[PDB]
């Protein structure tokens, strides 16, 4: 995660130039934290195992293709009661 | 010594408390802000050891705690209930409590008062004459909150939906329904006063409640210092960041502030020395605005933790404890969110009305003493009765309501008088 | 050298009158003062109330009255004595001056 | 499994508890500590910044705080009630607290 | 530093004070103020006044 930039300038400066030479290519996606460049974003929706910010977490989680993937935490499950 | 005063009436009074719960997380780059692109200062400053690795340890905990303020809150209930299609509860309105789907944000007539009326700088958001925004120079930036505003409020309708269909009843176990008309007598039965007076004055009593809860809207609002504890945290947080980027203007001994001009003014041996003076005063500006967040930040912790001991003793169970939830005798209490903080309306019976009367402290009857069973004895000036004792409601002394022991003789202030038994008087016919 | 101890808000005169006027509504109200307007209790009927809120009837304080206010007429008696007559029973209030 | 003690009396304790609730309030001016005052280091502590103007807020919330600590513990009554002219209580003796 | 070193160990001792007087608003109100079940919260036996 880079944290704090729009994922439109850490590829257009991956195209130098950025400090943290080393560099990554998977899948830029952009969070209210940062940018997440490694993990792919799925719809559903579980508890959370690693913490990113702004109600974005992390797993690695089998696909067995085994990746990181990202997703928005869910609060719990629902329950409505029979009032009546 | 033998004269009581007994409430005739009662009041519904519902108040308010806001506590703070969470403060900003922030993160500093030691050498961008010490020394800045100069590469002379970055190896100059290798010489005063791990006093920025110590320094980022602190900060980064201080942040971690952040999160954990929030979630021992709201965090607290196990699924997430929400409330009937039909919204009838007995006569009681709960519209200016309750979600609005309409608006965007699913918060409700009063949670959104709240929000606008806390203005702010904590900007995680990716989206930066502007605002402290300025301060995002230097090594120093805002992180942003895991639970977003939407998730927090989604926690509080959950909270505030079983306990308008299930009572307390969610917080010991599984969530089982009961009427609300009758969840509000077993909560009258625990402050001391009977079912009785629930069932016959329901629609008073819903009245002075709906009345009282649609006051808070104006109160709070109009009178504009009441979010006062909540804004200083904001207000404390950035003039402790702005002071901070305001001391690298300063030179603390030396031929300017600009690391650059004096290696542009001097040679290879004096800068080594006017630049130590920077690499000091600069060292120490960081090394106060980190014990001073860790001085802020066990306070806040504080603050946190009575907030999370009064919705688990106020908001999912009726407390006994004087003053903990309100002024008055506690009947109910229920959660809103705030900007970095937590609001609670609580709801509590205030006795009203209290009429003079005589007191005895037992009745003698034929050589045998009578005691009350579970209220006083009282007379209007010519007979007496057996009343409870926080609400006027006479009745006649028989040997239903008074326990005997003893003789008319130990006791200093027996009264005669006669308590009818029930059998015999049928054994006559 | 530049150093000056301010003074409190509320004189210890003030201070003492707020401990009065709580102790002239417990001794003459009960616990009523504390949640809407005081209402007046005979004293000895008041402590009957207190002994069924910790498990016991109120025949054993009416039939009792006269040893239990001699039991405790004499327990406040002997406080002088300790708390003063133990120099360092005040020590907490002592170590922040 | 089959024994029960079951108490035939009773005493009235009264015991003791001391808690601090307000401190010192003190406030110092920079300038006169540091710069004897009398002296023209005012203008070689000029060049230090706000270091002198944080203590100064910092003693005002510590010294404003302990005015707070004592009007929760003592101002909590609404009205000044005063006990009867006459002071028997049932055979209790308040001489020593009131 | 002197002064620094002063004004940093007051507001750690006065953290510790706002504890002390914020137990003592909670025994006024909860042991003065009413009768408590709190098991040695306000002394040794079963409370009364």
């Amino acid at each position: 995660l880079y944290q704090g930039v729009n994922c439109t300038e850490v590829s257009v400066a991956i195209h130098a130039p950025t400090w943290r030479v080393y560099s990554t290519g998977s899948n830029v996606f952009q969070t209210r934290a940062g940018c997440l460049i490694g993990a792919e974003y799925v719809n559903n929706s579980y508890e959370c195992d690693i913490p990113i910010g702004a109600g974005v977490c992390a797993s690695y989680q089998t696909q067995a293709s085994q990746s990181i993937i990202a997703y928005t935490m869910s609060l719990g499950a629902e329950n409505s009661v029979a009032y009546s | 010594n033998n004269s009581i005063a007994i409430p005739t009436n009662f009041t519904i009074s519902v108040t308010t408390e806001i506590l703070p719960v969470s403060m900003t997380k922030t993160s500093v780059d030691c050498t961008m802000y010490i020394c800045g692109d100069s590469t002379e200062c970055s190896n100059l400053l290798l010489q005063y050891g791990s006093f920025c690795t110590q320094l980022k340890r602190a900060l980064t905990g201080i942040a971690v705690e952040q999160d954990k303020n929030t979630q021992e809150v709201f965090a607290q209930v196990k699924q997430i209930y929400k409330t009937p299609p039909i919204k009838y509860f007995g006569g009681f309105n709960f519209s200016q409590i309750l979600p609005d789907p309409s608006k965007p944000s699913k918060r409700s007539p009063i949670e959104d008062l709240l929000f606008n009326k806390v203005t702010l700088a904590d900007a995680g958001f990716i989206k930066q004459r502007d605002l402290i925004c300025a301060q995002k120079f230097n090594g120093l930036t805002v992180l942003p909150p895991l639970l977003t505003d939407e998730m927090i409020a989604q926690y509080t309708s959950a909270l505030l939906a079983g306990t308008i269909t299930s009572g307390w009843t969610f917080g010991a176990g599984p969530a089982l329904q009961i009427p609300f008309p009758m969840q509000m007598a077993y909560r009258f039965n625990g402050i001391g006063v009977t079912q009785n007076v629930l069932y016959e004055n329901q629609k008073l009593i819903a009245n002075q409640f709906n009345s009282a809860i649609g006051k808070i809207q104006d109160s709070l609002f109009s009178t504009p210092s009441a979010l006062g504890k909540l804004q200083d945290v904001v207000n404390h947080n950035a003039q402790a960041l702005n002071t901070l980027v305001k001391q690298l203007s300063s030179k603390f001994g030396a031929i300017s502030s600009v690391l650059n001009d004096i290696l542009s003014r001097l040679d290879p041996p004096e800068a080594e020395v006017q630049i130590d003076r920077l690499i000091t005063g600069r060292l120490q500006s960081l090394q106060t605005y980190v014990t001073q967040q860790l001085i802020r930040a066990a306070e806040i912790r504080a603050s946190a933790n009575l907030a999370a001991t009064k919705m688990s003793e106020c908001v999912l169970g009726q407390s006994k404890r004087v003053d903990f939830c309100g002024k008055g005798y506690h009947l109910m209490s229920f959660p809103q969110s705030a900007p970095h903080g937590v609001v609670f309306l609580h709801v509590t019976y205030v006795p009203a009305q209290e009429k003079n009367f005589t007191t005895a402290p037992a009745i003698c009857h034929d050589g045998k003493a009578h005691f009350p069973r579970e209220g006083v004895f009282v007379s209007n000036g010519t007979h007496w009765f057996v009343t409870q004792r926080n609400f006027y409601e006479p009745q006649i002394i028989t040997t239903d309501n008074t326990f005997v022991s003893g003789n008319c003789d130990v006791v200093i202030g027996i009264v005669n008088n006669t308590v009818y038994d029930p059998l015999q008087l049928e054994l006559d016919s």
